[PDB]
């Protein structure tokens, strides 16, 4: 079995790999 | 320049795998599978010194830009230079229509 | 799962090529000798292993491309044996095969069949040849 | 030596078991063998008997002075450690937090006891078949060094495109539960440790290049 | 070059006994600034800079490696390269001189 | 909560730090004190790979624990 | 003559001994490196004996009640370290003591 | 209505005069002729384990170059009998033990030499202590104290 | 004659001079140490002013002499206290393995 | 705060990351560094613990 | 404010 399946690889962008900033103050276009 | 080049040579001839045993790893009961939280302390210092020695001209350029842009405005930003009768007389003489 | 020790296969050896060793120790009055000179050997015992865990993995330095596989059989009768590389088929020269791996990840499936009692035994080997 | 050694070992084991409480667990306290490589098995037998015919921790054995500075006391300590670790490993689930805590503690304590006993002069307990071996033994004299180490395992599958592998399985080397394939078609691959010791590395100027 | 250097080379390789020195071999073994860049002033002509010879020397990968190329290098090959050029150089030089 | 699958089998390293100076590892030149393969070949069965790695003494750990 | 020079460090002496041990079994062929190696060994053993005797004389005739001041010893340790690892000792660090 | 100095990373630098005293990680395995490696590693994946057999190699062809010292090797020009019938460089475990001994026993050199092992004498421990790198903050403090004593 | 007891036990720092014996017997070895350190510093300055890296032999000899003097002073317990300031770590090598995920190599 | 993500598995690294000294953009989990789950042209000496 | 070059300037002068 498992011969007909496909991988569905995991892709990670370098911007996502180093410099994601979070919180409710993440985006500047927010009243918060 | 000779001294700086010699130091950079010595720094670059170091090994990459340059961990450090910190003697405080006793309290961190490492079990041959964990990772010591201080393996990279001499490697970080070596890298910092090497890169700081390689970015010397950049620091020189920024320093000279700061110095020039703060000297050109001496007669306008420093009081005891701006208030002497000679600097005032010169700045007036330039603006004679 | 379970525990199934082998019956036909016994003491499979996978080691470095004798030709690489001879050319690294003797330069044929030509070039310089190498500097690494790491020669390995991997032995697998038929018994005390399991037929339900028949895969093994290890890495090799880029110069360790030419290997040789030696097989011994407890079944002193006539059996059918097939070695599969990346799904080509090498031919032997107790049997001896010479393998030339490729960079990346290689898969070796060594298969024995009795054909008298009709028993099959497999051994899978995943090998990494670093760039 | 041995007195201060036992004091230090007791203090260390008390300090390292704050999260695991391995020292504060109670085992039957009347069990003992000679060869360690069968302990679990024998314990099972023991259980059966005392389970059909129907006490102390390690700190209690320390304060009562049960480990003598002779090899007997060291072997008793090693035996009790391995016993409590096997018990708590088979008690907790396969991959929970306390499972891996107990495994880590076992590794630490066993390595500590082995190194220390070897430092005081105490112990707690062929190349012919290949032509490569023949030519090597003919060309060079071999200064050898032998040691053993368990191998690890992972899951491996095959798909339409490529072969894929799993992370290393965190199953302890004391886990005797046979296995449980989460799905069929899962192959079990055996990962072998790394051979080289003085494996070279590039210089520092290679990773600190100017860009 | 030097007698002890020759001995260290002949001992690195295990062919130290296969060498014999003669008398003469033993007796001989015992013995302005052109502005390149412009980060600080007004740069001189690029032709003038090319006319001058550059010598960094102290660095290993030169004074510049592009980002993509360095990011996509192989570490094993370069480790072996440094082992051949930096550490095993004397043995290979002796093998070039002696041992045919 | 799903299994991550990699293209290569993992890597196991016994010791993270090595004794850069050791008669077992760094064989000295000019061994001073002690057909067929040879008579001078000797084997040594180590009690474990920890002999090749850096470990602190129990005494110093206890000392640090006392404070 | 030939007069193999004095070994700079102990590794050089070890390699001298290795070279001699390799040459031994062909004396009629080499016949010249052996004599220089042996003269060097004689000089080294002589120097070692002289050093042992001088050390024995030194340790038994040091002083009755002299002692070293701690401040000066600390300054000397720091200066020795700095000079040993190619750093710089400021000018006001040794003349003034 | 003080001069903060660039750190003196003494642990990184090397000895200038006698480079045979650097830490084993910083030394160059090229003066003792140990650059080229001849290794032979035999594995055995028998029973849920592996019996690693590590072999270093020395040329069996070399006569009296890979064999232990014995009396029959040296002639009448030597006095080696008693010495042969009856260490010298440090290691990493021994360096660690020296640091721990200094940390526990400040100046009791005999207890330190006993903590290290029976191989090292007191003199060797004193040498290694003299050659150990010192902290950077203490160096700054000492140099600044001298500077302030000069200037005031 | 040659003694293996001496070949095995020898270092380039085994050349005691008469100055040490005198400055020990007559007390005040510290003067010798201070003068030798001054000479070392002067030699290093001269070695810097003209671009040369390898220290000369006399510098090695002064360094060895200072080390021996301080060693024999400390060993003879001729000091009240010894300053103990050490970096409580030390550099050591580290195993170096490769990545197992193979390269795509477009 | 700030969030970092392993370059190999999508999972985010916690309390520590292994910065690649050559890529200068790709960081790794602690586990994916312990098990050598990076590219086959990188060695363990190319990463630094932050 | 980074004493990158101070040691060498000081030791040469
Ligand atoms: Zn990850």
């Amino acid at each position: 079995m498992f011969e007909t399946m496909v991988a569905n690889p995991i892709k990670v962008s370098r911007l996502q790999s180093n410099g994601v900033l979070t919180g409710p103050a993440a985006n500047t276009k927010s009243i918060h | 320049s000779a001294r700086i080049s010699n130091r950079i040579n010595e720094l670059e001839r170091l090994p990459a795998n340059l961990g450090t045993y910190s003697l405080d790893d006793c309290l961190e009961f490492i079990t041959k599978d964990d990772l010591s939280s201080r393996m990279d302390t001499f490697k970080i210092k070596a890298l910092v010194e090497l890169k700081s020695l390689k970015l010397l001209t950049k620091q020189k350029s920024i320093r000279q830009k700061l110095i020039n842009n703060v000297a050109s405005q001496a007669h306008h930003n420093i009081p005891y230079l701006r208030d002497s009768p000679f600097t005032a007389a010169a700045q007036r003489s330039v603006q004679i229509r | 799962m379970e525990y199934k020790p082998y019956k036909l296969i016994q003491q499979i050896y996978i080691f470095s090529s004798k030709n690489l060793y001879s050319q690294a120790t003797k330069p044929l009055l030509g070039s310089r000798p190498s500097c690494n000179q790491n020669w390995v050997e991997y032995i697998f015992n038929g018994n005390e292993l399991s037929q339900n865990e028949n895969a093994f993995s290890f890495m090799l330095q880029p110069m360790q491309t030419f290997l040789t596989l030696q097989s011994h059989l407890t079944s002193s009768l006539k059996d059918t044996e097939t070695l599969l590389t990346i799904n080509k088929e090498p031919v032997k020269s107790t049997e001896i095969f010479d393998i030339r791996l490729s960079e990346g990840l290689n898969h070796l499936m060594f298969r024995c069949e009795d054909k008298i009692s009709h028993e099959t035994e497999f051994m899978n080997f995943w090998i990494n040849v670093l760039p | 030596k041995l007195v201060d050694f036992l004091v230090n070992v007791q203090s260390i084991l008390n300090a390292a078991s704050v999260k695991c409480h391995v020292v504060d667990e109670s085992f039957p306290a009347k069990f003992f063998e000679k060869n360690p490589d069968k302990i679990y098995e024998s314990y099972c037998k023991f259980i059966k008997n005392r389970s059909n015919s129907e006490l102390t921790t390690i700190n209690k054995r320390f304060e009562n002075g049960e480990y003598e500075p002779i090899q007997g006391g060291f072997y008793k300590l090693y035996h009790d450690i391995k016993l409590v670790c096997t018990i708590l490993i088979h008690f907790y689930p396969q991959g929970t937090r306390n499972y891996q805590l107990v495994d880590k503690f076992y590794k630490f304590s066993s390595e500590l006891l082995l190194r220390e006993c070897c430092r005081i002069g105490i112990a707690l307990t062929d190349d012919d078949a290949t032509e490569l071996d023949k030519i090597i033994s003919y060309d060079f004299i071999k200064i050898s060094m032998n040691y053993t180490v368990p191998i690890s395992q992972t899951y491996q599958i095959r798909t339409k495109d490529m072969d894929l592998f799993s992370s290393i399985i965190s199953k302890s080397n004391l886990d005797k539960r046979p296995h449980e394939l989460p799905n069929t078609n899962f192959k079990i691959n055996n990962v072998l440790p790394q051979t080289d010791i003085e494996n070279e590395a590039p210089r520092l100027g290679f990773v600190g290049a100017n860009t | 070059m030097g007698y002890y250097d020759v001995l260290a080379g002949l001992s690195a390789l295990e062919k130290s006994s296969q060498v014999v020195f003669s008398a003469t071999e033993l007796q001989q073994l015992t013995q302005k600034r052109v502005a390149v860049h412009g980060y600080l002033g007004g740069k001189v002509s690029l032709a003038d800079a090319a006319q001058v010879e550059y010598e960094v020397g102290h660095s290993l990968l030169g004074s510049y490696v592009p980002r993509q190329q360095l990011e996509a290098l192989s570490s094993v090959d370069f480790s072996h390269h440094f082992h051949r050029t930096l550490e095993c150089k004397a043995a290979l030089e002796t093998h070039d001189v002696f041992l045919a | 909560g799903e299994i991550l699958w990699f293209r290569g089998p993992s890597v196991i390293v016994n010791e993270r730090i090595i004794n850069s100076g050791d008669p077992h590892l760094s064989l000295p030149l000019n061994r001073w004190f002690t057909l067929e393969p040879d008579v001078e070949n000797e084997k040594e069965s180590l009690p474990g790979p920890f002999v090749l790695g850096l470990r602190p003494s129990a005494k110093f750990t206890a000392h640090r624990l006392s404070m | 003559e030939i007069t193999i020079p004095k070994p700079r460090s102990s590794a050089q002496l070890e390699q001298l001994l290795y070279r001699y041990r390799a040459i031994q079994n062909h004396p009629k062929e080499n016949k010249l490196e052996i004599k220089a190696i042996e003269d060097t060994f004689r000089n080294i053993s002589r120097d070692q004996d002289i050093y042992e005797t001088k050390l024995d004389t030194l340790r038994k005739s040091i002083d009755k009640g002299f002692q070293y001041d701690e401040d000066l010893l600390n300054k000397h340790l720091v200066a020795l370290q700095l000079l040993e690892k190619d750093t710089d000792v400021p000018d006001y660090f040794l003349d003034l003591p | 209505n003080v001069k903060k100095e660039f750190p003196v990373n003494l642990t990184i630098k090397k000895n200038v005069y006698d480079s045979a005293q650097d830490f084993n990680a910083l030394q160059d395995e090229s003066r003792n002729s140990r650059q080229i490696h001849k290794v032979y590693i035999c594995h055995t994946c028998g029973n849920e384990s592996i019996n690693v057999r590590y072999h270093n190699l020395r040329a069996r062809d070399t006569n009296l170059c890979s064999r232990c010292f014995q009396e029959g090797h040296f002639g009448a020009n030597f006095q080696s009998s008693d010495f042969i019938r009856l260490k010298k460089n440090w290691s990493d475990q021994e360096m660690l033990l020296l640091l721990e001994g200094i940390e526990m026993y400040e100046d009791q050199w005999e207890k330190i030499a006993d903590h290290v092992g029976g191989h090292k004498r007191v003199e060797d421990c004193i040498e290694k202590f003299l050659s150990l790198p010192i902290e950077d903050n203490y160096i700054r403090e000492v140099v600044g104290s001298t500077l302030n004593g000069k200037g005031g | 004659i040659i003694k293996l007891q001496n070949l095995y036990n020898w270092t380039p720092s085994n050349y005691i001079g008469d100055d040490e014996i005198e400055n020990f017997r007559n007390g005040t070895p510290d003067k010798l140490v201070s003068d030798s350190l001054l000479k070392l510093k002067r030699l290093r300055k001269e070695r810097i002013l003209n671009k040369v890296l390898k220290p000369t032999t006399e510098e090695r000899e002064l360094y060895f002499k200072v080390k021996r003097i301080l060693k024999e002073v400390i060993l003879a317990k001729k000091v009240s206290k010894v300053p103990i300031n050490n970096v409580r770590a030390f550099p050591v090598l580290q195993t170096n393995y490769n990545g197992s995920i193979p390269v795509v190599r477009a």
